């Protein structure tokens, strides 16, 4: 199928309290294999997938001082910025990066991603040709113009389009198991009476990976989006998603309405009803 | 694995 | 400056069944900045060694965090999550409902 | 400038001749201004400083109070302590607390401290960050788990980032005479016969605040930090302090040395010669 | 002036 | 256990002229446990209310006083600092030495 890998950075800095705090992760679609975090006693990049720990000890000494050296860019880029907002050195503020690369089927680039964000904004990001920029103000076009005369993004697209999908088609074949495998949602409805007159019918899915669903339900084949309360997908802690959609339906009324669930590790599209 | 990062704001 | 209040869903790993260890998650999301203060709750009182994943973010750069223990529901133990943002002026409590 | 606020505690068990003795002192940079002593006969913090003794009653009952809890709490924690270290109830021991902040020239927190020893050894420590621990051992590991529950770290993080340089802000203002002043040292190279063959040139520096200060000589220009008996910074006991560096020097080649002083009291750094 | 100390070894 | 012995020195508070009113000190530091005693000496004689410092200590947790009186100082007049401490087999006698 298609697949994702992303590296997320983040640093924070803490005037008055030391350096800032850094935290990288990786991530293989929605799966997370390494981490680092600062604030740890001796910090190394730490394996957090089975399919990694076969990586020699220079993948994770190589692996480890790009995280210290990235740390230690972002301390003097935090500095950076100040100076590009005219702020004062009392706050808090925080800087984040991503970049990866997806590939299809076949395990082909199909795009590549590198953005920065100052303070939760878009700060700067890399344009899909991998050539070019975008600078959201006047701040960032400093750093474009520093970076075009760098030729970074020329780096980038060596990187994006040879290490980063080779590396990826390398994990997705050591972790064939898991990365290759879709775990369908476990699905039951269930009903939460209101009164005596309307009750909650809420439909559950369970145990799915990757993340990505659709939940919907149908009162007697139309659509009741405006009516459904819909929660965020959410994290299951085994690597593993959950999510539940609800409706408010009157009393007796159940078998008119229907949920339907598609997920990519189910044979076929699911179609639900409480069954009491 | 991850890219060396060689640039600064 | 940019600030985004948390998303807070209080649940468990698993189906719960009294008597049955599970585990209770407090996932909180789409909050910014990323200093969040997150305690989980039995009976009103703060449970020890509770652990929580590596900071991430999602594509608009909103932070989310698990938070998690070990925990055998019962009839009567009541479990919730409590967190503090800078963007609340006080902690939010949100209660843990097995049927949610 | 850059300034310093710190409390020193110290208790110490002595069994069979009843509680511990407590003693905790209070410092502005190298300047004491309040101290507690549990055996004297009504104890009270006292001032030691001109600048404090403005502080209301209510200053005096509360720091008062204070000084006793933890008193108190230290009683209890020496009991605690030959529990975690397997130890006799037989023998006096130490535990030890300093805690504070510093601040630079614009009054911001520059870092905050809170750190505990047992029998002369580190125990467990606030790190630079406020809100993590460095236990030394496994004992101080038990105490690091308590403390992690209690969120001690945060409580630590309030006071050292709000009250404790408020606080110093305050006491460097009301104090500004004398915490504001440095007091260059005064200088002179005094001229010691050893024999027919070589005499020891001694060069002093006194009367200076605060404590830093660089004494070195030179031969020629070049350093003789390996053949300098350099006595440690001793109190004056009027506020001011005292060092000197001595050499042997050949008989008659006492020209040929030169004395250099550094501190931040001095309009320029000095050079001194032996003067006949 | 002092931190009041809440805590226990 | 951890045990340091005291450095010691004695001096005057100012340069040492006879006939003139002046301080005799003697600073022990670098020592633990802090467990100490201290006497300044006139001619090989304890001399009577000799004033100290309050307890305090260094980053290294090693202790730190300072033993003090007035004195005048003269061409005949010995003075001395006795310091013993669980460290030393016996009390140490360190000169007062009005070149150091």
């Amino acid at each position: 199928g298609s697949h994702s890998m992303r590296y997320f950075h983040t640093s924070v800095s803490r005037p008055g309290r030391g350096e800032p705090r850094f935290i990288t992760v990786g991530y293989v679609d929605d799966t997370l294999f390494v981490r680092f975090d600062s604030d740890a006693a001796s910090p190394r990049e730490e394996p957090r997938a089975p399919w990694i720990e076969q990586e020699g000890p220079e993948y994770w000494d190589r692996e480890t001082q790009i995280c210290k050296a990235k740390a230690q860019t972002d301390r003097e880029d935090l500095r950076t910025l100040l100076r590009y907002y005219n702020q004062s050195e009392a706050g808090s503020h925080t800087l984040q990066n991503m970049y990866g690369c997806d590939v299809g089927p076949d395990g082909r680039l199909l795009r590549g991603y590198h953005q920065d964000a100052y303070d939760g904004k878009d700060y700067i990001a890399l344009n899909e040709d991998l050539s070019s920029w975008t600078a959201a103000d006047t701040a960032a076009q400093i750093t474009q113009r520093k970076w075009e005369a760098a030729r970074v993004a020329e780096q980038l697209r060596a990187y994006l389009e040879g290490e980063c999908v080779e590396w990826l088609r390398r994990y997705l074949e050591n972790g064939k198991e898991t990365l290759q495998r879709a775990d369908p949602p476990k699905t039951h409805v269930t009903h939460h009476p209101i009164s005596d007159h309307e009750a909650t019918l809420r439909c559950w899915a369970l145990g799915f990976y990757p993340a990505e669903i659709t939940l919907t339900w149908q009162r007697d084949g139309e659509d009741q989006t405006q009516d459904t309360e819909l929660v965020e997908t959410r994290p299951a802690g085994d690597r593993t998603f959950q999510k539940w959609a609800a409706v408010v339906v009157p009393s007796g009324e159940e078998q008119r309405y229907t949920c339907h669930v598609q997920h990519e590790g189910l044979p076929k599209p699911l179609t639900l009803r409480w069954e009491p | 694995r991850r890219k060396w990062r060689r640039w600064h704001l | 400056m940019i600030q985004r209040t948390p998303k807070i869903q209080v649940y468990s790993r698993h189906p719960a069944e009294n008597g049955k260890s599970n585990f209770l998650n407090c996932y909180v999301s789409g909050f910014h900045p990323s200093d969040i203060e997150v305690d989980l709750l039995k009976n009103g009182e703060r449970i020890e060694k509770v652990e929580h994943s590596d900071l991430s973010f999602s594509k608009d750069w909103s932070f989310y965090l698990l938070y998690y223990t070990e925990f055998t529901p019962t009839e009567k133990d009541e479990y919730a999550c409590r967190v503090n943002h800078v963007t609340l002026s006080q902690p939010k409590i949100v209660k843990w409902d097995r049927d949610m």
